[PDB]
């Protein structure tokens, strides 16, 4: 059988309890792009608007090899050595805020909804500039591995022909896994909006030239063994601000048996693409999930919370801060008494802060045979990170290392070549946490670990 | 009012002697140590990180800066050995075989 | 006339290190008169009894790409970098190619 | 609570370290900044802890009796990373809203 | 150092352990405070004070 | 024009307290510890001596 093994069912809990906790994390760039200045080193100011996926690969340290071993407690030499963590505290930086975005060409061709006078001119281009929100969603997920969103595209049209310019294709449904800023759905499409939009016309600009996703918790729930993601957690609510239909050719045609025909316009009925406009609708902070205790127990994750390679991903969403801020600033030293914006150079960024909290315990697991060598079989390359018999390696190698640099024109290889084992995830993007020092026992000393031990 | 030293003596003293021992073994070895530039002089090149020879003779001193591992970090502090705080741990490196 | 010529040194070390761990039972007018001989390992282990208080908060990815503060950050204080740092080494972490 | 006062932070200017072009109207460097709340300090709003005019240019851009002035956010983070209390033993907070 | 200084190591811990507690029961409490002026600004007037 | 607007702000307010005072019996290391957090209290109490 496949059989889920199931932490617990091998992994040696312990009275192993710890605590981990993240100081600020801090980050300004502006609501769309970055916006360069020529670069490298950076010079460029990012984008900064977190409206997108957020994924912090968590590093902890080795607890196998912490170094010492009366191994009094443990042989590792069985018993190897691994986190779990427990309880978290996220801190959770900012005051609540909130913002807009919009589209100059954003096409409409009316605001159906209720019209005061449904006026209806056939002229190209009357697309124009509104801005807007969307729903107001908390959403975390945690676990030991990334995620997978799914979302989109114009598919295959695998029909044997090939066909018309314009023509609708036939839509293909894509699983990602989601990254660290990974631009998130918001209400409008996990999928290739840049794709599916030959126009730019249309969205808020932002998602413009932009493709989403949408978590596949669903199959992210089916995980192999209760791991990728062994918790999330999530809260989401909208409602539609004001309605339009779009203007557009429409690409197909409607049915004439819908009606009986008028005059004119009337005879001949205009676009049948209505439109609205969304919002999230108001918040209070009560709604707000963060920092409180998710003490865990209990999981659908038939791994019960734990990471090797000491990473854990941590995923996350928060609708309730968006802004990204506005400076006047003037073109003139002077500040004259005649105020024109055009004395003024204006500009937009958006800033965030963070910390993550913790209470582990580590757990230590004898190697048992059949098991760990399904381990292996279930990875095993955890398993090689915990070693065993016969590494190999090759000393060679291993002596020559770290020579060079000291300059850079004497010896210009200037390291061409690499070393890792090498994390795929290396073509993904990270918010890079590692914590190995937030590592404490003095729960007493964290706000978590306070109440963690009242948790007790 | 301000070192303070209480009695008696006042009077230092080798370290081994508050030395509480271990067996503690641990081997450590340098990977591979090499550095390169051109002996007469530095070749400055600008361009500029930095870009340039180094002035790599070798009738210049050879010091190492080391840093050691922290023998305070441990572990398992519970260990057998161990008492924060009736105890600190400290190295001492008693074997070298200088390649 | 038709070769230009070039100067190069080089050179080459692996030394090899056996560490023994020893304890040192705090006691406390030798940890005084070792305060009294300098204080700072002492410190640098003990003592978190008040006070050993401290800063928080801190944290600022790209700072600055551009336009995010530039920040002369730049924050740390003594010791023994303070001379040290005024000084040429070959620096050296041996601390992790120490093998038991 | 508390028996000592309290730390707000709010935002500020950034430095951008060399001319770096400094121009009229360029775009700041961008700072954050903690200060100690007094009795009857600035709010936020829902807003802004910061310098206002430092912003704005214009003052002809906010709401009025914030325009010129300069504000303060909690620094509830901080303060629950209190040493001990003393800014804050216990802490409470409601707030709701909406755009209009 | 200054003015008190070690002995012995130790950490940081709650004051509560120290402190006795009393049966001491007070009440205290102030009334009405009252302040009032002007929202925008302040309105000189020179008095002052 | 026969009127003038003005524009005023008010407020009114109330602290009620139950105090149970502490006794904290002064132990050297204790009292430096404090001292360590403040000295200040115990001068202010004059902790002493003198």
């Amino acid at each position: 059988v496949a059989k889920v093994v199931s932490t617990d069912e091998y992994v040696t809990r312990t009275s192993i309890f710890y605590h981990a906790g993240s100081s600020r994390l801090l980050t300004v760039g502006h609501p769309y792009f970055k916006v360069p200045k020529g670069g490298n080193g950076r010079q460029d100011v990012p984008k900064v608007s977190a409206y997108q996926y957020r994924v912090f690969r968590v590093k902890l340290p080795d607890p196998n090899k912490f170094g010492l071993p009366d191994n009094t407690v443990y042989d590792p030499n069985s018993q190897r050595l691994v986190w779990a963590c427990v309880g978290v505290e996220i801190g959770r930086g900012q005051p609540l805020g909130v913002g807009l975005s919009g589209h100059p060409l954003y096409n409409k061709l009316d605001d159906t909804e209720n019209s005061h006078v449904a006026s209806a001119v056939d002229t190209k281009d009357t697309r124009d500039n509104v801005s807007v929100d969307y729903k107001q969603t908390q959403l975390c997920i945690i676990g030991c591995v990334p995620a997978i969103g799914e979302h989109w595209t114009k598919g295959t049209a695998c029909k044997p022909t090939t066909v018309v310019q314009g023509d609708c294709p036939p839509l293909e449904l894509i699983n990602t896994p989601i990254e660290d800023g990974d631009m998130v759905d918001t209400g409008y499409g996990a999928m290739d909006f840049k794709l599916l939009q030959d126009n730019k016309s249309e969205v808020p600009l932002d998602i413009c030239q932009s493709i989403c996703k949408y978590p596949d918790y669903l199959q992210m729930s089916a995980d192999a063994y209760g791991d990728s993601m062994f918790f999330c957690l999530r809260r989401e609510q909208v409602f539609a601000r004001h309605f339009w239909n779009r203007s557009g050719t429409m690409g197909d045609q409607l049915p004439e048996s819908l009606y009986i025909k008028g005059t004119d316009i009337r005879a001949n009925p205009g676009s049948y693409l209505y439109s609205p406009s969304p919002s999230g609708s108001v918040v209070t902070s009560d709604s707000q999930l963060f920092n409180k205790p998710y003490w865990l127990h209990k999981a659908q994750g038939l791994n019960n919370g734990i990471c090797w390679h000491n990473q854990l991903f941590l995923t996350v969403v928060d609708t309730t801060r968006s802004t990204n801020l506005s400076v006047c600033a003037s073109t003139t030293s002077s500040i004259p008494n005649v105020y024109t914006p055009t004395s003024f150079k204006e500009y937009a960024r958006h800033v965030e802060e963070f910390d993550l909290q913790f209470i582990f315990q580590l757990c230590k697991i004898t190697l048992t045979t059949e098991v760990m060598s399904y381990i292996h079989n279930m990875n095993t390359t955890i398993l090689e990170d915990w070693n065993f018999g016969v590494t190999p390696p090759p000393t060679a190698s291993l002596v020559d290392t770290y020579r060079f640099v000291q300059s850079a024109a004497v010896t210009c290889q200037k390291d061409t070549a690499p070393p890792v084992k090498q994390d795929p995830y290396d073509k993904l993007k990270f918010w890079p946490v590692d914590l190995k020092e937030r590592f404490s026992a003095d729960l007493d000393q964290f706000p978590l670990g306070r109440k963690f031990l009242l948790q007790l | 009012k301000v070192y303070l030293p209480p009695p008696s003596v006042a009077k230092v003293v080798s370290t081994d002697e508050y030395v509480t021992r271990t067996s503690i073994f641990y081997h450590a070895g340098s990977s591979r140590l090499l550095t390169v530039g051109h002996p007469y002089f530095k070749v400055p090149k600008g361009g500029n990180g930095r870009q340039d020879v180094p002035k790599v003779s070798a009738y210049q001193y050879r010091v190492f800066r080391v840093k050691l591992p922290d023998p305070n970090k441990f572990g398992l502090p519970d260990n057998t050995v161990y008492d924060p705080n009736s105890q600190r741990l400290v190295w001492a490196c008693v074997g070298v075989e200088i390649g």
